[PDB]
RNA sequence: AAACGGCUCUAAUCUAUUAG
DNA sequence: TAATAGATTAGAGCCGTTTAT
């Protein structure tokens, strides 16, 4: 009649056949393709070859060279060419240059190649289709785009799925109430090293910023005992954070930063106390356990270390503090690698090429279950993470990261 | 529990009126937005360089398929997809055989200059040669493709193990793709435009780049390249920006016969009051000047608890009215993959300066991922503005540079 | 430099403070 | 001038080629 049939070799023909038969779709013809169809089915096929179509095409490919279900369609479709007295009724679709001469169906064979090129195998299936009276429409390649959303794309789509995301950023669940500057004017030596204390302090002016109490540095310094806590200067730290204080003394942003530094220089300092190794990135420090240290390399089921060939990766982390959105603390995830599970490898060039090769089958699941349970690791009670930022005061980083959700999703791949 | 907002994925229109969200879906069903009707090919280099051409040519003329032929669209052959032949029969070879090597190339390219794109095919056996050589061919307005060697015959070139340096066994239909959409971009003809585009909104890319102080670069995107030098910092100075702002918006002006109703500047910078003030001081009062500023790489993760697969491109997280993140990158239910490895990171949006929505703005960047006429891929991570601007900038830097972008891509 | 990402590394600048 | 931060920024390499079949 005027129906297009196209058999091909379902599992492994299916770029081409698309191709094909969306391309004709287009230029008006009517195609009847097993892959035109959703929920499908041999009576229907034998029907629309036996009496519906017009012109009967079959993918001589050598996978498809013999098949079940493409041999079947073309014995019926021989049938149908008998019945009709077309001589030209079965047209073989030569694509594959694998398939040698003398071995393709004895049918085929005494019967347009696309094996140099799918616009001349194209070009020469429609002139074919000129020179007899194969019926066509005006070219609609509306109808073609909307076949192949509706088919091709129907499982490739967002869908209304409610979905639910663990981010990067663990929030601060508090922080000490008063950020102090402490006026230790020369009990603080001018070249001491405040990076050097025991709790995170900040040389800002002619104080030491911290959230510790005014002896709280008595061992490193000496000198801080009989020093007045009455010239400190004591800032509300839910005034910084919400910007409510803005004073000469100091910038709002000013001590947000100043903040943030102490966060920082905090979780530095309890890294050293969290029996984890550290590695220095280039702009931070990364936290990576060692082999043995984790019962199994496991810490909840989730490995932190494991074997690269010769080489030992090490799921490391690096925190920054931050406050903008909310204080958070954004944990980057890294991979450190090492010759036998303790000892680093200095070449920065192994590091990387070994990084790249780890994170080669790290996906969405590994990256997060490695994050949480790291920082699960790191935790001190059940849901927090305690930085000491002083002898009474700690901040205290959640275990469970933002949460987020959205209204759209995907089905996940299988 | 943060809620996410879903931007809509922006379809792209091709031939015959048809759009879609795939390049490589689209330019294979429908052909390309603007059809030429030939490549003629100038390849410059040496024999090996010329036959190694030729083998791709001929390559490529039949179909390429990749390892994942549903993660990453297969290619037809360039005929096939584009409607027109690029083959090796219609070659001009210029046998061959920093600064010299470039002026090696950019004579052998000048003296003939009918082609449609000259092939420069860089022998293995120079980390400005790109940019150098694409630099003096601007004010003799060649469009030049540069193909390594090791690239259309990846295979040929092994380490001492004998694998291949790069392994473009699993991309080879996507290396296809991309080149092919080069050479027919770089040709003249335009394989695809937004779907949608919105009438009366002017797009700039404003980037920095250090020459090696750094040299301000503006890129407008029509649905227009700018330059000045300056000193050791990312913001414009008045007459600068004016002059910036000026030249866009006389350039959309002739090319849409009037004034747009919004501008965005799309920068990896934040901008200063200074070159704002600037900026709105030139621009049309009826125009709505947007600054966005879009950075990468900011410290922010979206792990899909309940699944191995990424979170869905398109996902955007409203911190601010005028800050967000947008997720240009991750899983794209259509390709059933991600767009990027491990797990993707969101780009960071912030309305710096000027009024918009937020919403709008992320949308306007996800449709201006789209047009990445370099590459020939699904979407990119940064919008076409920045990643354009980027791209004529690191170019010009190299030393009136033509407004058409496949002289610098 | 087909290209895009993920990472790593190196710098520069602006702030705020301190030592000159 | 130098140092300590936090923030922004850019530039260079480098590796993999996006979990299925
Ligand atoms: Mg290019």
């Amino acid at each position: 009649r005027n129906k297009i049939f196209i058999s091909h070799a379902t599992p492994e023909d299916d770029d081409f056949t698309r191709w094909l038969s969306l391309k004709l779709i287009g230029l008006g013809y009517e195609v009847w393709c097993d892959i035109l169809f959703l929920d499908k089915f041999w009576s229907t096929i034998e029907k629309e070859i036996r009496e519906n179509t017009c012109k009967f095409l079959i993918v001589s490919s050598t996978a498809g060279n013999k098949r079940e279900g493409v041999l079947k369609e073309l014995a019926v479709a021989t049938k149908v060419k008998k019945h009709l007295q077309d001589d030209m009724f079965i047209i073989p679709l030569a694509i594959d240059e694998n398939l040698s001469y003398d071995d393709i169906n004895i049918e085929i064979v005494r019967l347009i190649d696309f094996k140099k090129s799918w616009a001349k195998g194209l070009q020469d299936l429609l002139d074919a289709f000129e020179k007899q009276n194969v019926p066509k429409k005006p070219p609609d390649h509306s109808k073609s785009n909307l076949l192949y959303q509706q088919i091709f794309l129907h499982d490739k789509q967002a869908i209304e799925k409610e979905e639910t995301y663990d981010s990067n950023w663990f929030p601060i669940i508090s922080f000490p109430n008063e950020l102090r500057f402490h006026r230790y004017d020369w009990r603080l030596p001018k070249q001491f090293d405040v990076r050097t204390l025991a709790f995170p302090a900040i040389r800002y002016k002619e104080y030491l910023c911290t959230f510790a109490w005014e002896y709280d540095f008595i061992h490193q310094l000496p000198k801080t005992e009989t020093y007045n806590g009455q010239e400190s200067i004591r800032i509300s730290t839910s005034d910084i954070l919400s910007g409510r204080y803005d004073t000469d003394f100091i910038r709002n942003y000013e001590c947000q930063r100043l903040i943030v530094q102490l966060i920082n220089k905090a979780f530095e300092l309890r890294m050293k106390d969290k029996n984890v190794r550290e590695y220095q990135m280039s702009k931070t420090f990364a936290y990576w356990i060692e082999k043995g240290k984790l019962e199994k390399d496991k810490f909840e089921k989730i490995k932190l270390v494991g074997k690269q060939k010769n080489k030992y990766w090490h799921f490391g982390i690096s925190a920054a503090g931050k406050l903008y959105p909310s204080p958070v603390l954004m944990v980057s995830s890294h991979i450190i690698f090492t010759m036998d599970g303790i000892n680093l490898i200095k070449s920065k060039s192994i590091q990387h090429s070994s990084r790249r090769k780890q994170g080669k089958n790290w996906w969405n699941d590994k990256w997060r279950e490695k994050l949480l349970a790291f920082i699960r690791f790191l935790s001190d009670d059940q849901n927090a993470i305690y930085l000491n930022v002083g002898s009474e005061e700690k901040i205290l980083i959640s275990n469970k990261p933002l949460k987020f959700f959205g209204k759209m999703s995907y089905v996940t791949p299988s | 529990m943060k809620e996410l907002i879903y931007i809509e994925e922006p379809s792209i229109l091709f031939a015959h009126g048809q759009k879609c969200t795939d390049p490589r879906d689209g330019l294979a069903l429908f052909g390309p937005l603007n059809q030429i009707y030939g490549i003629k090919s100038g390849v410059v280099g040496t024999q090996k360089g010329l036959q190694i051409f030729k083998s791709y040519l001929d390559k490529i003329q039949k179909p390429i398929y990749n390892h994942n032929n549903i993660t990453r669209p297969m290619f037809p052959g360039f005929e096939a997809v584009f409607g027109c032949k690029w083959e090796s029969q219609n070659i001009v070879f210029k046998e061959i055989t920093t600064y010299d090597l470039v002026t090696l190339f950019n004579d052998k390219i000048i003296t003939a200059n009918r082609v449609d794109v000259w092939f420069v095919i860089v022998p293995e056996e120079d980390a400005q040669f790109h940019d150098q050589l694409k630099a003096r061919l601007l004010e003799h307005t060649i469009p030049t493709q540069i193909l390594r060697e090791s690239t259309l015959a990846w295979r040929d070139f092994k380490n001492t193990f004998g694998a291949p340096i790069r392994d473009f066994s699993k991309i080879e239909g996507h290396l296809a793709w991309t080149i092919s959409t080069a050479a027919y971009y770089k040709a003249g003809g335009k394989p695809w435009k937004l779907g949608d585009i919105r009438p009366g909104v002017c797009y700039l890319g404003l980037v920095y780049k250090k020459i090696e102080q750094n040299a301000c670069c503006a890129a407008q995107m029509f649905l227009g390249p700018w330059y000045n030098p300056e000193k050791g910092e990312y913001h414009l100075k008045p007459k600068e920006a004016k002059a910036l702002l000026t030249q866009a918006l006389e350039s959309y002006k002739e090319q849409n016969k009037s004034y747009p109703k919004e501008v965005f500047i799309h920068a990896r910078t934040r901008f200063n009051d200074e070159e704002w003030n600037a900026f709105n001081e030139v621009t049309p009062k009826n125009t709505n000047l947007v600054g966005v500023t879009i950075t990468k790489s900011k410290p922010l993760k979206l792990y899909k608890t309940e699944g191995a697969f990424p979170i869905m491109r398109g996902n955007a997280y409203i911190v601010d009215e005028k800050k967000a993140f947008l997720w240009t990158l991750g899983f794209v239910p259509k390709l059933q993959s991600t767009l990027s490895m491990e797990v993707p990171n969101p780009i960071f949006i912030e309305i710096n300066k000027g009024e918009a929505e937020i919403q709008q703005v992320l949308k306007d960047i996800l449709a201006l991922t789209k047009l990445n006429y370099n590459a020939c891929i699904y979407a990119d991570g940064e919008p076409v503005t920045l990643r354009f601007a980027n791209k004529i900038g690191e170019i010009l830097t190299a030393s009136t540079p033509p407004l058409a972008f496949k002289y610098y891509i």
